[PDB]
């Protein structure tokens, strides 16, 4: 999985 | 001159550099190389720029970046043809779309790339039925052969320009 917050497109893994 | 601020957003390798780059800089990079991009083009008979904001899911922090997202008038959301998984994802970045724009109604164009590849995965049906229902266009495009990608970033500017004055 998902973005980390809610300004940018930035990811983490849900694995 | 109209300014059009454009949003490059999608899952990681669909092509989002490689369209932005063809785009702006008419150069495609088979490399895997993982910023900002303008151009001064006439669409329509309007002379307009093309402020294209290239984002991925890995980047430094950057309070600028964050405002320049902010502040996006429309948004190119890509898959690749080849990638279940990246057009999988599509619904994830719409939805962060509209967090970011804190917004239920923003330009948006689905752009499946990468359609030189025969090894397509993701069916043209399955993306016009996935655009259908988010009441927005879909286009195919090659950053490779430049197929397509003058139209996804111009279909764009058009969805902008039916969503506000400009
Ligand atoms: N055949 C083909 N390869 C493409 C196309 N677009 C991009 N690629 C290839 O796919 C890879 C990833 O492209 P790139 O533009 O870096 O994708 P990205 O979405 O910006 N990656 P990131 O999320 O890491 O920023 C590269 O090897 C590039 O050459 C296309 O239309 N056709
Ligand atoms: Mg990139």
């Amino acid at each position: 999985g998902x973005f980390v917050n809610f300004r940018n497109f930035r990811t983490f893994r849900c694995g | 001159m109209t300014e059009y601020k454009l949003v490059v957003v999608g899952a990681d390798g669909v092509g989002k550099s490689a369209l932005t780059i063809q785009l702006i800089q008419n150069h495609f990079v088979d490399e895997y190389d993982p910023d900002s991009y303008r151009k001064q083009v006439v669409i329509d008979g309007e002379t307009s720029l093309l402020d294209i904001l290239d984002t991925a899911g890995q980047e430094e922090y950057s309070a600028m970046r964050d405002q320049y997202m902010r502040t996006g008038e429309g948004f190119l959301l890509v898959f690749a043809i080849n990638n279940t998984k990246s057009f999988e994802d599509i619904h994830h970045y719409r939805e962060q779309i509209k967090r970011v724009k804190d917004s239920e109604d923003v330009p948006m164009v689905l752009v499946g790339n990468k359609s030189d590849l025969p090894s397509r995965t993701v069916d043209t049906k399955q993306a016009q039925d996935l655009a259908r229902s988010y009441g927005i266009p879909f286009i195919e495009t090659s950053a490779k052969t430049r197929q397509g990608v003058d139209d996804a970033f111009y279909t764009l500017v058009r969805e902008i320009r039916k969503h506000k004055e400009k």
